[PDB]
DNA sequence: GATGTATATATCTGACACGTGCCTGGAGACTAGGGAGTAATCCCCTTGGCGGTTAAAACGCGGGGGACAGCGCGTACGTGCGTTTAAGCGGTGCTAGAGCTGTCTACGACCAATTGAGCGGCCTCGGCACCGGATTCTC
DNA sequence: GAGAATCCGGTGCCGAGGCCGCTCAATTGGTCGTAGACAGCTCTAGCACCGCTTAAACGCACGTACGCGCTGTCCCCCGCGTTTTAACCGCCAAGGGGATTACTCCCTAGTCTCCAGGCACGTGTCAGATATATACATC
C-alpha cells in the first residue's frame, strides 16, 4: 500500500510544500517581528526558507520515527515530535 | 483567513513519507503547525536584522544564508 | 602584569548588594563569563564589517550585534540602557 | 586627569575594552563610541546574573558566593538558560530533578 | 527505598564523583598512544578541569538518555536507550 | 587494568545524579566505551596546541582551548 | 612564471592571499602558508569530486547533479562528519527503509 | 566583478575526469563548499596566532588547523600532499 | 496474471560548454624595520617515592520488582471515490528599490609626556565547614 | 509512634578583603589622511492581478491493523553484611624545562610599474525529460 509510495518520494527531488502557501506564510510572520513593515523577499531567497525548512522538518520525523519503533509502536504520536525536540536542545 | 493551511493536511503527509514514517497518527496535523512556525520566526527575526542594518527593504538570500549559519544550520546551494 | 577583571565584578557586585561577599574560585568563573561574551559580540559585530564591505565598528554595529546574541527580554533591556550610557557619554 | 568610565557612568573600565579591540584583530578601525556601550552591556549582563545569585545566596543563608550559587541562579531562569546553552559551569552539579 | 535518599543527596552536594589518580592513569596512558616516545607533563589544575568536563557530559548524557525509558513504559536503562541518545544528537 | 578504575559505585553515582531510578547491567561497558570515545576527542584537539608552542607540558588553558573548540565550553578554569 | 604554475596547483594562490590580507586573520601573512592552503582546498575539491563522478557513472548520466552530491557526501565516512551539519538545497535524502 | 571559483573546480574536474560535465547550479554548491572551509581553516588558524601571542600565519599555523579541523585519513592525506607542494615551492 | 517494472525512442527543449573582448588585479623589484629564532639561565613547578589510615570498592544472597509475551476490544486511520477549491502558467504593467558614482568632513590613527589606577605581596578575622545535639515523620 | 530527617550550636581554620609599593599603561593633546555619510540618477526584478485550467485537496463511508490495558511468568537488580584494598595525606628530594632577556638578521609590507588572466557576453547543439509503447517480475 504505502510501499509503493515511500520509494516513489526518496527517489525525487523536487519541493513539497507548494510555493504559494509557504510565500503567504512567510510574509505574515515576517510583518510581526518588523514592526508593522512590509518587505520585498528576492524570488531566491524563500527557496532557501523552505530547502531549510523541509530539510529540518524531514530529519526531525526520521529522529521521531526513530523514536517511535523503540516504544513498539508504529503510529507516531504527539508525545514523539515533543520529546525529539528536547533530547536535541 | 486560515493562513496556516495552507500547510495541508497531505504536504505534511508527503514530508513524513519522505522521512519514512508509515502511518501518521491524528493530532500530527496540529502539532507540526507548531513548530514549523517556531523555527521560522528563529529564521526570520533572525535575517530582517541583517537587511535593517545594511539599510535595504530587500531581504536578499545571502541574508537568510548568514542567519541559518548563524543558527547552526548551515546551507549550501545558494548565494 | 597578568590582567584580569575580578576588581569589576567587585565594584558592581557590592554596588547592588551591600555586604554580600564573594569566592576567590567563583570570581574565576566571572572571569570566564566576561572574557568570553566580548569574545563573541565584539567578534561577530566584526563579521557585521564584512559582509557590507566596511572597515569600522561603530555602536551601531554592536547594537546589532547585541540584537542578535541574546534572547529577547534580555535584549531588550540592553539595548534600553546602552544607549542611554552613550548618550551621556557624548555630551561630556 | 579624568576617568573614561566616569565619562561612561559604568564601572567596567573603557580604555581596557579599547585596548583588546584593537589589538584583537577584529577590524582595521575601531570607532569611538563602541566600547562604552560594549562595556556597559557587560555590566549589565553581570549585574543581571549577580543580582540573580545573591537571592539564592540569602536563600540559603549564606552570603560568600559559591558555584552552586552561580549555577542555580543561570539554571532556574529562563532566558539566561537560553544564553548559557552549551556552558558547563565547574565545580556546579545540577539542579533538583526527579521524574 | 534508600535510592530515594541518595537522589535528594548526590543532587545536593558538588563534589567529584570520581577518584583522582585512576582518572589521572587513565589519561596519561590516552596521551601515551599519540605521538609516541616523548611523555607529556601535565599540570595539575588540566587534570581536575578534564575531570570537570567528563562528569558534566556523563551526568548530562545519563540525565537526557533516561528519558528514552519512561517513553517506553519501562523504568531500567539499556545500552539501546544510551547508543540511540547519541544517535539523535549526531556525537 | 588502567581502565577499571571507573568502577559499578563510581557509574552508578553518575547515574544517581541523573535522576535514573534503576539501573541494568550492561551500561557498566556501554558507558565506559563512551567515556573513551570522548577523551581521546579531547586529548588530541588539546595536544596539537601543546605541540604548536613547542613545550612539553600540558596547560590549563589547552584542555579550555579544545573543549572551546569542542563545543562544550567550560569556565572557572581560565 | 605564476604562482599557481611555480608550486605546480590548480587552484589560485594570489587570490587566497588577497583573502588572507583583507580577511582580518593576523596582522602578517607569510609566504609559505597559502600554497599550503591552496594544496589542502584542491586535495578536499578532488576528494569530493571523485565521489560525486562515479556516483554519477552508476546512475548512467553525463552530468553532476545535486543529487549525487548528496548520495557521495551521505556514503563516505569521513564527509560524514566533516559534513554533518549541512543541508544541500535541491538535496533529497538517503533511500531509509526500516520496518519493525 | 563579482568573483567566483568556477573555473578552478571546471580545471580541476577535467583534470581527475575526462569528460564528466557539472550543472550550473552544482558548482554554486561547490563555491559555498570553499568559500566556507576556508572560512574555517584560515579563521581558526587566526586563533592560533592569538593564544601564543603571534602576529604571523606561517605553514605551521595551518598545517595545525588542518590537522584539527579534519578527522583523521583525510587529515593524514592532506598534511602529506600540503608539504609535498611548499617544497616543490621553495626551490622555485 | 494483471499490475506494475524496466527499456527504446521521439523529439523537443533549453542549459551549457565554449570562443571572444576586455578591464584590472596579480607578478617583478626593493628597500626597512619590527618579529622572531637562537642562546643562556634560574627558578619553580612537577615527578617519584615512603609510609600509614581509612573510606571505599568487591563479593555472596535473596527477594521483591519489573520486563516481557500473549490477547481481546475497539477505535482511530488508510483507502476509494466524486467534488470543488485553490494553486500554477503566463502575461502585463510598472514602479519601488539596489547600487553606484562623486564629495567633503568629521573622525580616528599616530605620537610625545605624565601620572595614578590597578597589579603583586601580606595579614589578619569573620565566614564557614564539620562535629555533636535537640525536635519531627511516616508503616 | 520510634530509627530516620531537620535544625542548632560550638570550635578550629583558612581563605577574602583591607593595606602598601610601585610601574607601566592609560590619558591628554595636537596632526593629517581618509572612510564613510549623503544625494541623485539609473536599470531591474518583484509585486499585484487576472484568466484559465486542472491537479490536488476535501469530505465522507467504510473495513480493519494496531493501541492499549491486563495478566501470568520468570529472571534479575538492590540492599545488606563481611572482607579486602588502594586512594589519599603529608613529606622530601631533585631535576626538567618554563619563563625571561639579548641580539642579530631576515622576511614580510609598501609603493611603484607592467601585462596576462578571469569575468561578462553571446550561441550553436547535445543531454535529458517526459511521454508513449512494449518486453519481464511477481503475491
Amino acid at each position: 500500500g504505502w510501499l509503493k509510495e515511500i520509494r516513489k518520494l526518496q527517489k525525487s527531488t523536487h519541493l513539497l510544500i507548494r510555493k504559494l502557501p509557504f510565500s503567504r506564510l512567510a510574509r505574515e510572520i515576517c510583518v510581526k517581528f518588523t514592526r508593522g513593515v512590509d518587505f520585498n523577499w528576492q524570488a531566491q531567497a524563500l527557496l532557501a526558507l523552505q530547502e531549510a525548512a523541509e530539510a529540518f522538518l524531514v530529519h526531525l520525523f526520521e529522529d521521531a520515527y526513530l523514536l517511535t519503533l523503540h516504544a513498539g509502536r508504529v503510529t507516531l504520536f504527539p508525545k514523539d515530535v515533543q520529546l525529539a525536540r528536547r533530547i536535541r536542545g | 483567513r486560515d493562513n496556516i493551511q495552507g500547510i495541508t493536511k497531505p504536504a505534511i503527509r508527503r514530508l513524513a513519507r519522505r522521512g519514512g514514517v508509515k502511518r501518521i497518527s491524528g493530532l500530527i496535523y496540529e502539532e507540526t503547525r507548531g513548530v514549523l512556525k517556531v523555527f521560522l520566526e528563529n529564521v526570520i527575526r533572525d535575517a530582517v536584522t541583517y537587511t535593517e542594518h545594511a539599510k535595504r527593504k530587500t531581504v536578499t538570500a545571502m541574508d537568510v544564508v548568514y542567519a541559518l549559519k548563524r543558527q547552526g544550520r548551515t546551507l549550501y546551494g545558494f548565494g | 602584569r597578568k590582567e584580569s577583571y575580578s576588581v569589576y565584578v567587585y565594584k558592581v557586585l557590592k554596588q547592588v548588594h551591600p555586604d554580600t561577599g564573594i569566592s576567590s574560585k567563583a570570581m574565576g568563573i566571572m572571569n570566564s563569563f566576561v572574557n568570553d561574551i566580548f569574545e563573541r559580540i565584539a567578534g561577530e559585530a566584526s563579521r557585521l564589517a564584512h559582509y557590507n564591505k566596511r572597515s569600522t565598528i561603530t555602536s551601531r554595529e554592536i547594537q546589532t550585534a547585541v540584537r542578535l546574541l541574546l534572547p529577547g527580554e534580555l535584549a531588550k533591556h540592553a539595548v534600553s540602557e546602552g544607549t542611554k550610557a552613550v548618550t551621556k557619554y557624548t555630551s561630556s | 586627569a579624568k576617568s573614561r568610565s566616569s565619562r561612561a557612568g559604568l564601572q567596567f573600565p573603557v580604555g581596557r575594552v579599547h585596548r583588546l579591540l584593537r589589538k584583537g584583530n577584529y577590524a582595521e578601525r575601531v570607532g569611538a563610541g563602541a566600547p562604552v556601550y560594549l562595556a556597559a552591556v557587560l555590566e549589565y549582563l553581570t549585574a543581571e546574573i549577580l543580582e540573580l545569585a545573591g537571592n539564592a545566596a540569602r536563600d540559603n543563608k549564606k552570603t560568600r558566593i559559591i558555584p552552586r550559587h552561580l549555577q542555580l541562579a543561570i539554571r532556574n531562569d529562563e532566558e539566561l538558560n537560553k544564553l548559557l546553552g552549551r556552558v558547563t559551569i565547574a565545580q556546579g552539579g545540577v539542579l533538583p530533578n526527579i521524574q
